[PDB]
């Protein structure tokens, strides 16, 4: 989709707030921590999604303006109560009433739950991780040092074909190997994976500057073509 | 609120804040989650987790020749012997910074960094100005870190657009001679590994 | 500038608000009218904008979560605060000041003063308007019809060349004549008019995409390069 | 406000409503403006202009064939000949929507729109939904507004990138037999001459 998500290239956004890294604090607000609980606790067990793919498409989805003023642990939040709800997890409206019971009475105690079992799952999946490494029959259609074009698609889904790279002329980095291929995956249709590509490309191309600077970007093969 | 322009109107942070606890809350009832599984998370990513997992690789491959080659060639071998792997740490690549090749890190999409050998991201690694800049003006985004490339060095931006994800490896600075390997570790700063600093000589 | 303004060819900002026109309110705060008020009757002297290249930019500057959240009105009361204080017309601490005062005494009075003959000029004008057709001893790089192929070029400044229209083969529709041109004119850098053109393109060059839709875009002559 | 995250933070919309008393107060006390001349701007904008004004030149175009002939070869001409003509209108075409040929109006990157003949835009015109997406799935937003073209008509979109001005002119509807100029004006709604929107027979 090509939305507020995919900043790559725009201008206005302003200076970059440096701060010292032993200065820049993780989680300023309990919820912040409580967000990081809840992606990893769902996904560990497959709750609303089963790996990133999933996990991207809700953040990408929020409003704009929300986006943009949530804070980023609030996509987080944003992105675990869609998946939720869209996969029948949860209910729409008994959420909806949930949120509202502790907007208006924030210090409303949360229930306690002890699941040790749970526990031991949740570090598995913190330590094994969820790698999209797959194999496929089919050939690699690119080889390292091949000039491609990106294609001009306009996926309404989600992609990882930033905008940026669009219609552009790139030489091949590295063949991967076949990964689950996003723009199915983020929507639970099918894994399908493609090979995925390390493709360079110059400042000259993307951006007509003149500098010595270039940018490699991970690229499905079928975001490209041969020329 | 004017029906025309609800969106206008963002979600107070409060509005996250309530539905986090809700989530919580319904989860926690639903059977789907409990308190200690919670807890372990936020322990692995605030605590167990960090930077100083990538700063003793750096370390090591100043003090290790034969470690450094390894490493250069095959990361994601390296790295899983050495334990430093796990989500969103499956695939982890380094790159090596040299006189005349500086290499930056981002994730334009969204965020996407090695948890498993760096910890969580900056803030500002997260935030749009960074995301959306360094692709295009790099040398004046690091300008803005205290990084003035001379305009003969080359730079190379790595954006993590995939489930790969890209580690820098800093070049070791003068003043450094005759310091142990921990004591190197010790003046490898996160920024470093990212791309947005040199190493200082101590 | 590849700002939060140019939006076109985004996903992610939903559904028109449908409004039927009897109902469809002009105003509703007296602030509205007064941005307005402003825009116009600075404009007419020549305060801080002498057209509307200088009028957009400002709007432009915006930070991106005031854009999206100030109200229509207050992209104007925007761009009149910027090019007041860049010409040199208002003092930003004073205006900082003075905006404190009204944020905290919104009933402050407001000093009132009658002058009929800069009346007369505001209505001129309102009627004479601000043509930026102008002529140049050159002759069009491009003939109607001409098959062209817009730029990849990134201007920091304004620019009114979509992003979504770059790099893009599209056909000459008419030579409207020379216009002063917005990238240079918007920043104070002179008239400096170049050929405008319109230029039409098929949705499946602009998207890939397979429907009988087009757009028709103006562009200026450096925005374009022939095939 | 966290120092890090001010981006987060819009300002308020009582904040334009001060800046824009400030600047009123700072113009006025500084003799560049004055009380009669913002209250000249705000009339002519809010009550003398309108989308009248296109609807008589529709109704025109409808009732006398020379007319629509010399509108559609040289508009300019002969909408200045009307008194159609001012700030934001010093060069405006009209487009012809024909059975097979639908046109719509945009200004992508603002809000563009021929004030002495339609006055001010709607609502929606200006917000980034229409803005956004008519350019690219021009069927699908029109939908939104009630008109579901076939597949066989084509659309035209005419994106207002520079101060050219594009006005449609709609088919006459069924049903208007007899109708004199003045009563088909009546019908002739903004929306139309926008493209949004087809004329309903009476
Ligand atoms: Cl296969
Ligand atoms: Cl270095
Ligand atoms: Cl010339
Ligand atoms: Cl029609
Ligand atoms: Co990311
Ligand atoms: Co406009």
């Amino acid at each position: 989709m090509n939305g507020i998500h995919d900043v790559g290239g725009m201008d206005g956004f302003g200076k970059v707030m440096y701060v010292k890294e032993e200065e820049d604090i993780y989680f300023t607000h309990d919820w912040e921590r409580l967000a990081l609980g809840l992606v990893a606790g769902c996904m560990a067990q497959g709750l609303g999604m089963k790996a990133f793919d999933e996990f991207r498409i809700g953040i990408e989805l929020m409003r704009p303006v929300d986006y943009l003023t949530s804070s980023y642990y609030g996509h987080w939040i944003a992105t675990v109560a869609y998946n939720l709800v869209d996969t029948g997890v949860l209910d729409e409206k008994e959420l909806d009433e949930r949120t509202e019971v502790f907007s208006k009475k924030p210090d409303t105690k949360i229930p306690r739950r002890e699941d040790p079992a749970l526990v031991k799952l949740v570090e598995k999946a913190l330590n094994d991780g969820l790698s999209p490494l797959r194999e496929i029959s089919a050939s690699p259609r690119f080889k390292v040092g091949e000039r491609i074009k990106t294609k001009n698609i306009h996926p309404t889904g989600h992609t990882r074909f930033p905008r940026y790279a669009r219609d552009k002329y790139g030489v091949i980095d590295e063949v991967y190997g076949a990964h689950v291929f996003p723009d199915d995956a983020a929507h639970r249709k099918g894994e399908n994976p493609q090979y995925l590509y390390r493709v360079r490309f110059e400042a000259e191309e993307l951006w007509g500057y003149k500098q010595k600077d270039s940018v490699y970007i991970d690229l499905w093969e079928s975001y490209m073509e041969p020329v | 609120i004017d029906p025309r322009f609800p969106h206008h109107h963002p979600r107070p942070q409060s509005f996250w804040e309530a539905r986090a606890k809700a989530l919580e809350s319904l989860l926690i009832e639903k059977g789907h989650l409990s308190s200690d599984a919670i807890e372990r998370v936020i322990k692995h990513y605030e605590h167990e987790l960090g930077p100083m997992n990538g700063a003793k690789v750096v370390a090591k491959a100043w003090t290790d020749p034969a470690f450094k080659q390894r490493l250069l060639e095959d990361s994601e071998t390296v790295l899983r012997e050495l334990g430093y792997y796990g989500l969103q740490g499956e695939h982890i690549r380094v790159v090596e910074n040299t006189d005349t090749v500086h290499n930056v890190v981002v994730c334009t999409l969204c965020s996407c960094y090695p948890w498993p050998l760096l910890g969580l991201p900056p803030s500002w690694y997260k935030e749009p100005a960074y995301r959306a800049r360094v692709v295009k003006e790099p040398r004046q985004v690091l300008k803005e870190f205290g990084l003035d490339l001379p305009d003969s060095v080359e730079i190379r931006v790595w954006d993590s657009s995939s489930e790969i994800r890209f580690m820098v490896l800093p070049q070791r600075p003068e003043g450094t001679e005759g310091m142990t390997e921990e004591e190197l570790a010790k003046l490898v700063t996160r920024d470093s590994m990212i791309g947005v600093a040199k190493i200082e000589p101590p």
